[PDB]
């Protein structure tokens, strides 16, 4: 069956400029069945354009499309700030793996915050360290837990919040769990972040029961 | 005018039969197919398969054939996804949208939220995240289940510098979020900072007093 990819899987623009989005088919396709899709976090996706470059009812003629063969594009002539969100293209029973149009903005370096594991936690047997990586551009960070002097793995779970609609940044939690008794057989407790921001490496840490 | 209103939020065990809905309004529902959309958490659009109401005509798309029933009912503008044995796998929102011939998903439902797992609701556990020129404070709201939870600092009052995470489903299959605020150093003595967290499935409201130490 036929493979729509989409180029490139992030574009970082500012508002005004002009965004191109590419939509490649793995095999040459009708034109007049090619459709493309917005979706917002926490919304349904909407239809933009089909058959390569009709508008749907009510999209603004900032938009437009086209292409033929296997070569698709959806263009926004002067990007919105509503207009930052993903793209999906579509022929068929495919859909391209979508294109997240992201705001570019001023490079902004993690400041970055340990929590050790609240006495309350501990009495149930389970110790939680959590680490702050607050306010940074662009969203490309490395969290790096180390416990004592060894480096973690497979104990951390994370999560990086939306952009933000005042001040175009992401932010990061990681969670490094551990048993009671593991982290009681341990002293240090790090937290070590890799930005683009930063000229070298940020190393926050704890000693246990300090 | 045209509408795709779809059936509420499920919550589900692995093993159990499901059928979920989406009524249409506004147009004539026989002149028009109805495509069935999953997304699962964090993942793109994948395109299931379509329903003519007016015939019933339906096709799956190859890796949805035989996995899942796709059915109308006419009379009362409604056409139907089902499972006959849910798996954790099928935890998705999922979409249905208005087709016209031209092969195109004009018109799109609010979406229907699915869950299964094996856990039972839990209410969550919430711990302390205590503290140049910027402290750092939250709290964190461990094991729970179902989602959502909302949390919000000195009860709406404390809204800048406020970031609630994505929750993040734990191995054992509950739910864990953190939510943190940042706040002048100064602030720490003179200052009152207490984050109120809602689990509503549990009926838990808690409120947790943030203290430095």
């Amino acid at each position: 069956e036929v493979v729509l990819t989409q180029s490139p899987g992030t574009l970082s623009l500012s508002p005004g400029e002009r965004a191109t989005l590419s939509c490649r088919a793995s095999q040459s396709i009708s034109s007049s069945y090619l459709a493309w899709y917005q979706q917002k976090p926490g919304q349904a996706p909407r239809l933009l354009i089909y058959g390569a470059s009709s508008r749907a009812t009510g999209i603004p003629d900032r938009f437009s499309g086209s292409g033929s063969g296997t070569d698709f594009t959806l263009t926004i002539s002067r990007l919105e700030p509503e207009d930052f969100a993903v793209y999906y293209c579509q022929q068929y029973e495919t859909f391209g793996q979508g294109t997240k149009v992201e705001i570019k903005r001023t490079v902004a370096a993690p400041s970055v915050f340990i929590f050790p594991p609240s006495d309350e936690q501990l009495k149930s047997g389970t110790a939680s360290v959590v680490c702050l990586l607050n306010n940074f551009y662009p969203r490309e960070a490395k969290v790096q837990w180390k416990v004592d002097n060894a480096l973690q793995s497979g104990n951390s779970q994370e999560s990086v919040t939306e952009q933000d609609s005042k001040d175009s940044t992401y932010s990061l939690s990681s969670t490094l769990t551990l048993s009671k008794a593991d982290y009681e057989k341990h002293k240090v407790y790090a937290c070590e972040v890799t930005h683009q921001g930063l000229s070298s490496p940020v190393t926050k840490s704890f000693n246990r029961g300090e | 005018e045209v509408q795709l209103v779809q059936s509420g939020a499920e919550v589900k065990k692995p093993g159990e039969s499901l059928k979920i809905s989406c009524k249409g309004s506004g147009y004539s529902f026989t002149s028009y197919w109805i495509g069935w959309v999953r997304q699962m958490p964090g993942k793109g659009l994948e395109w299931m398969g379509v329903i003519y109401p007016g015939d019933s005509y339906t096709r799956y798309s190859p890796s949805f054939q035989g996995q899942v029933t796709i059915s109308a009912d006419k009379s009362i503008s409604t056409a139907y996804l089902q499972w006959s044995s849910l798996k954790a796998s099928d935890t998705a929102m999922y979409y249905c949208a208005r087709m016209p011939n031209w092969g195109s998903f004009d018109y799109w439902g609010q979406g229907t939220l699915v869950t299964v797992s094996s856990a039972s609701t839990k209410g969550p556990s919430v711990f302390p995240l205590a503290p140049g020129g910027t402290a750092a404070l939250g709290c964190l709201v461990k094991d729970y289940f179902p989602e959502p939870v909302t949390v919000s600092w000195n009860s709406g009052a404390l809204t800048s510098g406020v970031h609630t995470f994505p929750a993040v489903l734990q191995s054992s299959g509950l739910y864990s979020l953190s939510s943190v605020v940042t706040v002048p150093s100064s602030s720490l003595g003179t200052q009152t900072y207490i984050c109120n967290v809602n689990h509503k499935p549990s009926n838990t409201k808690v409120d947790k007093k943030v203290e430095p130490k």
